[PDB]
């Protein structure tokens, strides 16, 4: 029997009747039948009131392309995620205690984190996250003591960062990050003891790296490779000191005299 | 001819010397070549 | 600078790495349906 006052929804139930094409209308309802999907997928879909969903467990990902809905009862309770996209601009703050149970994340985006403090143990119960993608992070606020009790997080974006101190150890005993990155790296300034520890370097990106002219700081080190110039590859094949050019003037190096 | 998607075209080439006249007789025309076009025609030209 | 970045960036993927950082190829065609004759379907079977 037809019953009013029940459905707040008309696009979406609308939508949910004329896209499974069902027989015909003489057919009967339930709910275990109806909510076998878990993943709704319906474009632009802005579904509100999510109030009282404790009778509805199977969903774990909703998609909202909906900037208007600032709720944070989309959050209070909804710790079954996996996935995040939500289009929150004027996010100040992330409700806590929501990971309490939190451990069948897998991949998450969280891109305009103007978040310029950080809480203390926010990652501290998260050692189940064996794979992180984070990219085009905003996180310019410099994370404090993170690594000496977490070896877990694997991806990291730290550009423009004046670190005249690296942590110990942050590349030597950490032997899970099998994909290790120095890709066009700009640190203009190096921090003293980088090159000690790379022993079990695999992946190297010597070829047009911009290296400091400090004599006599990194003389040493050109004069090495120059006596073993042979084992180093390059986009084109040159002299060795070529590809390491000195940083502004680049005129041979083999013309000032340095000075005991 | 242009019908069923399909464009045909029939030949064929007969001697005799006449002026500003049709010549009379019979002469039918053998097929020559058949194409899978299936496009819509409705005028033609030609390459003067 | 501030809000603007660069789009060239590189991985790094050698033919000599690991079988899993190693370029490969890849071939995809398409499967439907149209409302004109076929003209491409395949071969045929031929007996004595």
């Amino acid at each position: 029997t037809p019953i009013k006052q029940i459905f707040p929804d008309d696009a979406f139930a609308e939508t949910i009747k004329a896209n499974l094409k069902k027989k015909s209308v003489t057919d009967a309802v339930t709910q275990n039948e109806l909510n076998s999907i878990d993943q709704i997928y319906a474009p632009d879909s802005d579904i509100k009131s999510v109030q009282g969903i404790q009778y509805l467990p199977n969903v774990r990902s909703l998609k909202l392309r909906s900037n208007k809905l600032h709720d944070i009862s989309a959050l209070k309770e909804l710790t079954n995620l996996t996935f995040l996209f939500l289009n929150l601009n004027q996010l100040q703050s992330l409700p806590n205690g929501v990971f309490d149970k939190l451990t069948n994340l897998k991949e998450l985006v969280l891109v305009e984190n103007q978040l310029q403090s950080l809480p203390d143990g926010v990652f501290d119960k998260l050692t189940n996250l064996t794979l992180l993608h984070l990219m085009v992070n905003q996180l310019q606020s410099l994370p404090k003591g993170v690594f000496d009790k977490l070896t877990n997080l694997t991806e990291l974006d730290l550009s423009y960062n004046q670190l005249q101190s690296l942590p110990e150890g942050v590349f030597d005993k950490l032997t899970q990050l099998k994909d290790l990155r120095l890709y066009q790296n700009q640190l203009k300034s190096v921090p003293d003891g980088v090159f000690d520890r790379l022993t079990s370097l695999q992946y190297i990106w010597l070829h047009d790296n911009p290296w400091d002219c400090t004599c006599p700081g990194i003389r040493y080190l050109s004069e090495w490779i120059n006596k073993h110039s042979g084992v180093v590859r390059s986009f084109i094949p040159l002299w060795a000191p070529d590809s390491a050019k000195c940083s502004g003037s680049g005129k041979p190096v083999r013309s000032i005299i340095c000075p005991t | 001819k242009n019908i069923d998607g399909y464009f045909k075209i029939y030949s064929k080439h007969t001697p005799i010397n006449l002026v500003r006249d049709l010549p009379q007789g019979f002469s039918a025309l053998e097929p020559l070549v058949d194409l899978p076009i299936g496009i819509n025609i409705t005028r033609f030209q030609t390459l003067l | 600078g501030f809000n603007c970045y660069f789009p060239l960036q590189s991985y790094g993927f050698q033919p000599t790495n690991g079988v899993g950082y190693q370029p490969y190829r890849v071939v995809v065609l398409s499967f439907e349906l149209l409302h004109a004759p076929a003209t491409v379907c395949g071969p045929k079977k031929s007996t004595n």
